[PDB]
């Protein structure tokens, strides 16, 4: 125990997989005392004498005297007696009402709507892999990938796979065309891309009389709508043409804060939407003052005000949740 | 087969053969030093079932001499009788002695008949496999040397040929790679 | 199951006999 | 009522049957009630943790998420070589800081004890001294064969 | 809290000496005509130095 | 069982919908198997106990195993001078008694099961919601194509506020990750201040402290004897980091991946379904919901 | 006339289920169903009590971290640096890679080669020595073939450090 | 050979691990924040070293001694010849499970085209291998060269959900050992969640690998006392037959039962009683009458 | 009958007439735990009685 | 449209929560009791074939 | 009997509908027959008036 | 669903000739506001 | 559970803070809230309400509060449509299209009736459709175009010089009581000040931002300022409406 | 109040031991992810002293 150990084999170094249940490993000693641990070594030896010799003779069944049915009497594991399996154990430790309570509040939690579910992102549509032969050949992202790749990167460092060097040109086939070659991969991309939950009308999305995205009600929705912010509005304008890694540097100093703890808050907040971080909150606040209350300046009294988050304060954002490719290719103008 | 006192009680249940009429019992003694168990003759006309199969309530009935460990035609032998043991799935078909309670006397106790299992039904039930030293029964089996009475398994299995535990050595493959694979044909390949 | 009040198990209850070996 | 209507005929009659206690519910006339009545035992079970009765083998923890575990010393020397290599990437002059740009000889360089010497010396040596001593038709026939 | 602000903060804020400081020059770096000048005449040269350097 | 069916229907759902994970088919035929033995060792521990019951005076006395099967009847000889069915309108009245004490028992050691049983999904339940990325837009906001809608705006007719905001809570540590294993230890260290302090040694030395090493002196149950000989730690399960077995199923074929998905996909559906049901019948309780739909381009519109 | 007599023949499960009535062989697979009513005495057939099984959204929760505090979130429970390059659980991707990894991805990506300028990037010079992309390990730069300034390559990727 | 380059593990050497390698799976599977890998890198160790025995078993090719052939054909089969004759009993359970664990999925998919590259293995020149082959690069060159491989023919299987690598340890095996009656299998029957009969099928080969893992010997009769109301009906149906062998569905009655048939064999169940919970799960409730006790019991002589 | 089972259908003419008190009997309905329950009496004030 | 009947008994608050009658799933006692084999006792008038689209 | 939904009419027009001991102690056998069958998918349960 | 697309078009009620106030109503408006003045929250008949 | 609901009702967990006459209360509104699906359904006309893509729980931001878009959109506009749907049958624009009815009742004595409501119809639609509520940045494809032409050579008067237009354009509405609009005439984007009753789709154009002068748009909460200031409120009416202004829609229209 | 027991001990006969700390359910904001850790611990070591 007290020294080291080692691989015998030269570099072996990922560790080797035991499952539960494998005799191997088990370690459950519930009723496994010393006496029926010799009890269990009576009925291993009386059958596998060979096992127990350091050096075994071939094992081999000689005549068993009983009868030639004596494994009604022999066989299976020693038995614990009775009493101890029925009171032998260990009070249950109470689990109170707030051990409860709070798991009951714990598991309601993780009953609410998460956006990915219903009408599934495009980014996980044709995020599918399969090790299959035939489904890489053709890489199945082609379309999107592309987008993402143009827009959201430099020219230089952006692979873009082209369309008609795929197999099948990058399109569904025509249907009575190819043998079901192609009719089972769209078929197997819906599959993948049909969504689920509780959506905005009330029912799934394959529900018999709710239809969700009629003649495009929801593209023409965002598409006029524009997944954006006031606050990033503001202050991207105030940023101007100076890049954040200029900004930023005046605005934090030697010790006030790390830039980038500040500056990453910037990247995941001036693109790829989401919430600005408490330390954005504060930086944008000295920052944003001035125009916020010229934007605030002429709006009537009932209306929210636009505030960074910390007399009616509401950011300047009308979406609950954006994704974070979705307002990529809209800010990736900005 | 709780075990009490170092004693292996067992609790079963005696039943006819056709096993319309069964008797229940609490706790009854092994008891290797028996030849046959022995019940209370008071339970012979209640497990008796006339059959089509055995007309007269029992295969053989029949009156005997007999009282060991009691304290001429003395007790009723009579076959054969079914005994559910609880533990022991398999049920053990014994020809046991019917007996008056004060012959091979059993009302003991303050209402403790005395039941003691003998070795007519050990030998076919997994209480066998108590007989085996080590078990629990070894203690009790007729051996008068008084030593190699006690002596551990180890002791005796040394003497027997137990040298190292089980796949110490490398030269015995480990048992439990066995059957490395079940072959259901359902759960993979289909049929 | 002499009164009849005792849950049966015909012979009709039986699946296949699987081929276990 | 809406079930146990009819077997109860029955259920009575294999049950035991009646059995008649003479004085049963009498109530004697001081106010004791005569044949003190069977008394109602039956009180909520405390000794049953069926999770506590089957736990991950090897690491008992009342669960019931089939989790496979890394045989242990095998998870160990697996981790102790990660920090060891751990140790080379990241803080390669000592200074103990992460240095996130590693060097190229950093980077692919081994670790030190990567391959293991003293299974070598305190165990394969200690192996073939006494592997010098077998008989000559076999050392021989043994370097032979293999 | 304040037990933890005057334990923490000295030693969250020496990362930021080093952390601020370090992006700090490599602005002053870019717009210096001293590195701009050698970078639009022959980048190899420019690249050359930086890579034995 | 079938509540239990219920949970870990969700949990086998949610263990999708907000991770994209799947829930072995086996691991989740545990849970359910897990719990039928838990009931059923309940089962066997109450049948040595017994309940009586009285319908007359005492005339009548049935003792019963709390299950229903009915040991012994205890009758006054008066009872049996009755006619047939006033024996019969007797025993089935008492054994009412019988099953009606044998109700609330099995409905009290029914709870310590469900207690139990959350025990065992609380590595689960409590996994899902320990990580990063649990964010869940409010019950009430509109989805749409780019992204989930404002939150229905809370439609403030208050004006104080009396209704505006969303409540959008945390539920973890933003700095320093705590795990349950984080804590448990420092309670298991914390346990250790009190023996080693003479203030423990006199309450440990106390009959109090006795007691309490008898349930929880877990590190010193004689080897061989029923429970944990070591000390127990819970499970620590970041669900979003922890392959379950969808990795598996995606290496070997793809028919049972996107099968086992769409078993989570819509057992998933099926809970929120049901978690519609629900509001479905309370808010028609509060007097807000009528009985027929006259909210017609709620559902048709969209 | 056979093969016609073959199309007339209707099977016994066809007949079963138009004469309303199961077949006789078709009768085992309801036995285990039968033994769920027939073991469910006592205790199996009591739901908990005062639950319901289906529970609402009580309220609206999110943890969603900042990238900063999420970089060294789980520095002592895990392997320090958790969320190295996952773009699924990470809002920024290529967020605290050591040198060659973030380099690895370009090399991967690769956009091929193309006629340059007289600025000619590193992966110009980085080839004339045979020294192509994992040979600048001190360097700070990341893309290779790109022509900035070599603190426009570094103050670029001093975030994702 | 077969000690030099299967048995001599040390002489085993893997691809070598730089720390970029190392770092590389310790954040990629014992921490798989990146959850899966399917992919083919030199990576997991594992499937190589597994490979290096099967890359090492490809390579050997059966020849003399005057080259670098490591083993002659003879003296090949001579060793086998010289230790299947040294095969212990159970070691023949060993390989004839060896012989169906691999080589009959082989076998069974074989066709004409294979017959040339089964001969490659044993190097055996038989009758002709290389005007053959243009037949075969008839049927190749219409013919996918990945599936034509004997190799992959079986990638794909039925039923993901439950798998054979990972039943071979018996679920619950510590507690059911102890005391068998304890476990009747209608408490593991939920266990799995496949088909009654295939559950109960199953739930054999569970009993028989804990025993082997144990070393005790397996009850051979489990399956009958488990598979009882399958052995007591064709014991019958033997006994009015004249055929001997298994129930088929053809032999099986044509009666056709009524929608309602056995709803008194249900308000029976529905409405039955059981004093302790093993008269409940009993393994001989089905036996009732005398001429079921000697069926079943029929096959123990004993 | 006609409401405790699950799936209760009604048609244009079903009437619920509770009428006991007329026959001099308390009204056995088995159907007051429908009116008893609190829906009945927060909807329709009194309406149970 | 139809999975609202797995839950038909949340219809009713009070017994939803009381739990005093049995019967809470839809073909029995439960729903998913014996989900794996009891609907083969329709005759398979059109079974499923050879499905496997691998 | 339909091939899969029972439907059970309570026959008793004469007494308008009501059940006596001789109904009732067949009701719950009988709409017991038809629940508890096999192939009963749906037991329509009303009054053959 | 069998049993559920049948309930969902016909016994759930739908934009056929369904208007609230055309199926058969006892208690209208001001007929339940009367029951309010009569049988709402009252101990016993007597003062009823 | 949104479709039995109510049009209007909240939907959450009771917090018991009603007692019973808190509940039997909101019943009856919920009762008579039955009379909208039968009115509803005997009042549905050809045309309706256009639904808002962004939800106005809340007031449009800062441009409008919640009580102002209550009067325009659930009464004024509706009012606008019930006199078409009630117009439009009988007449031989019976079930058409809006750009079909709009122009066909367009510029005659008898039918102004249908080209009041119907042109007015579109008017308030696409007041609507013009505010996103906390405002969107001019997409460049146009802050390049409006640059082109708006800035007499200035300092980008792209969209400060459009801003002001307005103001001119709707001051210019001497009635106060018409619409403005950003048309695109086929060769030049000019505001145009639009009487109330006619659209620029009467006029062929192509409109593209709507902006509402009539009282109603500003009658609660922007005359209040104009209480205090005494100048003109329409005009720190037209400031901030840009701050709500939706330029992403007209990029859509300019192609 | 100490929960008084006689045969158990002589702990308690209505007196007062400790001043009750109130339920960290409803305490100070701990992280719901350590409330079932902390609610185990907090009952565990009133009880049990």
């Amino acid at each position: 125990k007290r020294e080291q150990w080692a691989s015998l084999i030269q570099g072996k170094y990922t560790p080797k997989v035991k499952k539960y249940g494998y005799a191997q490993h088990t370690t459950q000693d519930d009723f496994q005392t010393k006496e029926y641990k010799d009890r269990l070594l009576a009925r291993q030896y009386f059958h596998s004498p060979q096992a127990f010799s350091v050096i075994p003779e071939r094992h081999e069944r000689s005549v068993k005297f009983m009868g030639k049915w004596e494994h009604q009497r022999v066989c299976g594991l020693p038995t614990a007696d009775r009493d101890e399996l029925e009171k032998g154990w260990g009070e249950a430790e109470e689990i109170s009402d707030a051990a409860v309570g709070a798991i009951e509040q714990a598991l309601r939690d993780i009953s609410g709507r998460r956006p990915g579910n219903f009408v599934k992102s495009p980014t996980e549509t044709q995020s599918l892999r399969l090790n299959e032969s035939w489904w890489t050949p053709l890489e199945f992202g082609w379309e999107e990938h592309n987008r993402e790749q143009m827009a959201f990167l430099d020219s230089s460092e952006r692979s873009i796979v082209e369309g008609a060097r795929l197999p099948f040109g990058g399109k569904r086939p025509p249907f009575g065309t190819t043998y079901g070659m192609g009719e089972r991969i769209s078929e197997i991309a819906a599959d993948y891309a049909k969504g689920f939950g509780l959506g905005p009308h009330g029912h799934s999305p394959q529900h018999d009389t709710a239809h969700f995205n009629t003649l495009e009600a929801e593209q023409q929705r965002v598409k006029v709508l524009g997944l954006g912010n006031a606050l990033v509005r503001l202050f991207h304008e105030k940023l101007g043409n100076q890049d954040i890694q200029a900004w930023s540097l005046q605005q934090c100093g030697e010790s006030d804060a790390n830039v980038r703890q500040l500056l990453l808050s910037v990247e995941e907040w001036r693109t790829k939407g989401r919430a600005p971080s408490l330390l954005l909150r504060k930086v944008l606040q000295r920052y944003l003052k001035e125009e916020l209350d010229a934007f605030n300046s002429g709006l009537p009294a009932h209306v929210p005000r636009l505030a960074v988050p910390c007399g009616s304060s509401s950011a300047g954002c009308i979406w609950v949740d954006v994704d974070r490719n979705a307002f990529a290719l809209e800010h990736a103008s900005q | 087969f709780r075990m009490k006192l170092g004693s292996m009680y067992v609790d079963y249940k005696i039943v006819s053969r056709n096993h319309r009429r069964s008797i229940r019992v609490e706790d009854a003694l092994v008891d290797p030093l028996l030849p046959t168990t022995v019940v209370p003759l008071h339970w012979l006309e209640q497990l008796r079932c006339p059959s089509t199969r055995l007309l007269t309530g029992y295969h053989t009935e029949e009156a005997v001499y007999a009282k060991p460990n009691y304290g001429h035609a003395n007790a009723i032998r009579a076959g054969p009788v079914v005994l559910y043991i609880t533990g022991q799935s398999i049920p053990v078909v014994l020809n046991p002695l019917f007996v008056q309670p004060d012959e091979w006397g059993l009302t003991q106790s303050n209402g403790e008949w005395d039941l003691r299992i003998g070795m007519d039904a050990i030998e076919q039930c997994s209480l066998y496999a108590e007989l085996r030293p080590g078990g629990l029964l070894y203690s009790k089996l007729p051996h008068a040397s008084l030593t190699e009475a006690m002596e551990p398994v180890q002791d005796t299995l040394k003497r027997y040929g137990m040298r190292c535990a089980l796949a110490e050595s490398p030269l015995v493959p480990r048992p439990w790679t066995r059957m490395r694979y079940m072959f259901i044909d359902e759960l993979q390949r289909g049929q | 199951y002499a009164r009849g009040q005792h849950p049966s198990y015909d012979m009709v209850y039986a699946g296949p006999m699987p081929e276990i070996f | 009522h809406a079930s146990k209507a009819d077997r109860l005929a029955g259920m009575i009659e294999d049950a035991g049957g009646f059995e008649v206690v003479a004085h049963l519910g009498e109530v004697d006339k001081e106010g004791n009630a005569k044949v003190p009545p069977l008394h109602g035992d039956a009180h909520v079970p405390t000794n049953v943790n069926f999770y506590e009765m089957a736990r991950h083998p090897w690491e008992d923890t009342p669960s019931s998420t089939r989790r496979d575990g890394f045989t242990a010393g095998s998870k160990e020397y697996f981790e102790q070589q990660y920090k060891k290599a751990e140790k080379a990437v990241y803080d390669e002059a000592g200074r103990g800081q992460r240095n996130y740009w590693p060097s190229k000889a950093a980077v692919d360089g081994v670790t030190g004890e990567e391959s293991n010497a003293l299974l070598e010396e305190r165990f394969f040596a200690k192996l073939r001294d006494a592997e010098r001593g077998v008989e000559s038709w076999a050392r021989q026939l043994r370097k032979k064969a293999v | 809290l304040l037990q933890e602000y005057s334990a923490t903060m000295p030693s969250a804020q020496a990362e930021a000496q080093i952390a601020n400081f370090g992006l700090a020059r490599a602005l002053e770096s870019e717009a210096s005509t001293a590195i701009e000048q050698d970078f639009r005449r022959n980048a190899e040269r420019y690249w050359r130095n930086v890579l034995e350097g | 069982m079938e509540v239990y069916r219920r949970i870990a229907e969700r949990v086998r759902g949610a263990l999708w919908a907000h991770h994209r994970r799947l829930m072995p088919e086996r691991q989740f035929h545990r849970i359910l198997a897990y719990v039928y033995n838990n009931k059923y060792e309940y089962q066997i521990r109450f049948d040595r106990m017994s309940v009586v019951g009285r319908a007359w005076a005492g005339r009548v006395e049935v003792m019963t195993t709390p299950g229903g099967f009915l040991k012994r009847v205890r009758v006054h000889p008066a009872v049996e001078d009755l006619s047939p069915a006033q024996q019969h309108k007797l025993v089935l009245a008492a054994y009412a008694d019988a099953c009606q004490q044998g109700r609330a028992l099995m409905e009290q050691a029914e709870l310590k099961v469900y207690k139990q049983f959350l025990q065992d999904l609380k590595p689960i339940i409590l996994g899902i919601r320990d990580n990063p990325e649990f964010y869940t837009v409010p019950e009430d906001s509109v989805e749409t194509i780019g992204g989930v809608l404002r939150r229905d705006q809370a439609p403030l007719d208050g004006g104080a506020a009396a209704n505006a905001a969303g409540a959008v809570h945390r539920t973890i540590p933003m700095a320093r990750a705590h795990q349950p294993v984080d804590e448990v230890r420092r309670r298991h260290a914390w346990e250790d201040q009190w023996l080693a302090s003479k203030q423990g040694q006199r309450w440990a030395h106390s009959l109090r402290g006795k007691e309490y090493f008898t349930r929880h002196g877990p590190q010193y149950r004689p080897r061989g004897a029923p429970g944990a000989k070591t000390r127990t730690l819970p499970f620590e399960l970041l669900a979003p980091y922890t392959p379950m077995d969808e990795g598996r199923l995606l290496r070997t074929n793809w028919v049972a991946y996107m099968d086992s998905k769409h078993v989570a996909e819509s057992l998933w559906t099926r809970a929120k379904v049901a978690d519609r049901e629900k509001q479905l019948r309370q808010l028609q309780e509060r007097g807000q919901a009528w009985h027929r739909p006259i909210n017609e381009d709620a559902v048709q519109r969209w | 006339g056979v093969f016609e007599a073959v199309k007339a023949l209707r099977s016994v499960s066809e007949i079963a289920a138009s004469r309303g009535k199961v077949p006789h062989s078709l009768v085992y697979n309801i036995y285990p169903y039968l033994e769920e009513m027939r073991r469910r005495k006592g205790m199996m057939a009591m739901h908990p009590p005062g639950k319901d099984g289906i529970f609402m959204p009580n309220r609206v929760v999110d943890n969603r971290m900042p990238d900063h505090l999420k970089k060294g979130y789980y520095d002592d429970v895990y392997w320090k640096d958790f969320f190295a390059g996952s773009k699924e659980q990470l809002n920024e991707p290529k967020m605290g890679l050591r040198g060659d990894e973030l380099r690895a991805q370009l090399e991967e990506s690769q956009g091929r080669t193309a006629k340059r300028s007289n600025r000619r990037t590193l992966d110009d010079v980085l080839r004339r020595l045979g020294k192509t992309s994992r040979d600048l390990g001190a360097l700070q730069v990341v893309n290779p073939r790109l022509d900035a300034k070599l603190p426009t390559h570094m103050k670029r990727n001093y975030l994702l450090h | 050979w077969y000690l030099q380059n299967v048995l001599s593990v040390e002489l085993m050497k893997l691809p070598g691990r730089t720390n970029a390698e190392k770092i590389a799976i310790y954040r990629g599977r014992k921490r798989p924040a990146t959850w899966d890998k399917s992919k083919e890198g030199l990576m997991d160790d594992e499937v190589l070293l597994k490979q290096i025995v099967k890359e090492r078993w490809r390579t050997l090719e059966f020849g003399d001694r005057d080259a670098g052939y490591p083993c002659t054909f003879s003296d090949y089969i001579q060793f086998l010849n010289e230790w299947f004759k040294s095969l212990d009993e159970e070691g023949l359970q060993r390989l004839r499970e060896h012989f169906d664990r691999k080589i009959r999925p082989l076998l069974a998919v074989m066709t004409h085209v294979d017959l040339m590259w089964l001969e490659a293995l044993t190097q055996n020149s038989v009758q002709n291998k290389e005007q053959l082959e243009r037949r075969i690069g008839f049927q190749t060159s219409l013919g996918t060269p990945e599936f034509f491989d004997m190799s992959k023919r079986l990638r794909y299987e039925i039923n993901e959900d439950y798998k054979v690598r990972d039943e071979l340890g018996p679920e619950l095996f510590a507690l059911w050992s102890k005391a068998p009656e304890r476990w009747p299998p209608e408490r593991l029957a939920k266990m799995y969640g496949l088909d009654f009969t295939l559950v109960r099928k199953i739930l054999v080969w569970h009993h028989f690998k804990a025993c082997y893992d144990a070393c005790v010997e397996p009850d051979w009769t489990l399956p009958k006392r488990l598979f009882a109301l399958e052995w007591i009906r064709d014991v019958r149906a033997r006994k009015q037959g004249l055929f001997y062998g298994k129930l088929r569905f053809a032999e099986q009655k044509i009666t056709f039962y009524s929608d309602k048939f056995l709803f008194r064999d249900l308000v029976n169940r529905r409405e039955a009683s059981y004093a302790n919970v093993w008269e409940m799960d009993d393994p001989y409730r089905f036996l009732q009458t005398e001429q079921d006790y000697e069926d079943y019991w029929g096959d123990n002589y004993d | 009958l006609a409401l405790a089972a699950k799936y209760a259908g009604l048609q244009d003419a079903s009437e619920f007439i509770v009428d006991g008190p007329n026959v001099g009997l308390t009204p056995y309905s088995g159907m007051t735990r429908l009116l008893a329950r609190p829906e009945t009496s927060l909807k329709y004030p009194g309406l149970a009685e | 449209t139809g999975t609202s009947l797995y839950f038909r008994d949340t219809r009713d608050s009070a017994e939803a929560v009381a739990h005093a009658a049995d019967s809470k799933g839809l073909k029995g006692m439960d729903n998913g009791v014996d989900l794996y084999n009891e609907y083969k006792i329709v005759p398979d008038l059109y079974p499923e074939g050879f499905q496997w689209k691998h | 009997n339909g091939r899969f939904s029972n439907t059970i009419f309570i026959n008793d027009p004469k007494r308008h509908q009501t059940l006596s001991a001789t109904l009732a102690k067949e009701l719950n056998r009988e709409v017991d027959r038809a629940t508890n069958g096999l192939y009963s998918k749906l037991t329509v349960l009303t009054s053959a008036q | 669903w069998q049993l559920g697309h049948l309930l969902e078009k016909c016994f759930q009620m739908k934009d056929r000739w369904h208007t609230s106030a055309m199926e058969r109503c006892a208690m209208t408006p001001i007929r339940a506001r009367w029951v309010e003045d009569a049988f709402a929250d009252q101990s016993s008949i007597e003062e009823i | 559970f949104c479709e039995y609901v109510p049009k209007g009702a909240p939907t959450q967990v009771s917090l018991s803070v009603e007692t019973p006459y808190g509940v039997t209360r909101a019943f009856r509104m919920t009762e008579m809230a039955a009379a909208a699906a039968d009115a509803e359904r005997d009042a549905k006309g050809f045309f309706y309400l256009p639904r808002m893509d962004y939800d106005v729980g809340q007031g449009v931001a800062p441009l409008m509060s919640r009580k102002q878009f209550d009067v325009q959109y659930n009464v004024f506009h509706k009012a606008a449509v019930d006199r078409l749907n009630a117009h439009t049958l009988g007449s031989e624009l019976e079930g058409h299209n809006l750009n079909v009815v709009i122009r066909n009742s367009s510029f005659d004595a008898s039918h102004a009736v249908i080209h009041a409501a119907a042109s007015e119809h579109f008017n308030y639609c696409f007041w609507y459709r013009s505010l996103r509520p906390w405002g969107t940045a001019v997409p460049a494809r146009l802050k390049e175009e409006l640059q082109l032409q708006y800035s007499q050579n200035g300092t980008l008067d792209a969209v400060k010089e459009v801003q002001r237009l307005f103001t001119v354009a709707a001051l210019s509405q001497q009635s106060a009581g018409g619409w403005v609009y950003l048309v695109w005439t086929g060769k030049a984007f000019d505001v145009i000040p639009f009487d109330h009753g006619t659209c620029p789709i009467g006029s062929d154009l192509i409109p593209l931002l709507a902006l509402n002068t009539h009282e109603s748009a500003r009658c609660y909460d922007y005359p209040l300022a104009a209480e205090d200031e005494e100048g003109d409120e329409v005009e720190r009416f037209v400031r901030n409406f840009f701050k709500t202004c939706n330029w992403r829609l007209v990029e859509h229209y300019f192609l | 109040v100490d929960n008084a027991r006689r045969a158990d001990g002589t702990e308690g006969t209505g007196q007062y031991t400790q001043v009750r700390l109130l339920p960290p359910e409803i305490g100070p904001f701990q992280y719901e992810n350590t409330l079932i850790e902390s609610i185990e611990t907090a009952e565990r070591f009133r009880r049990y002293g």
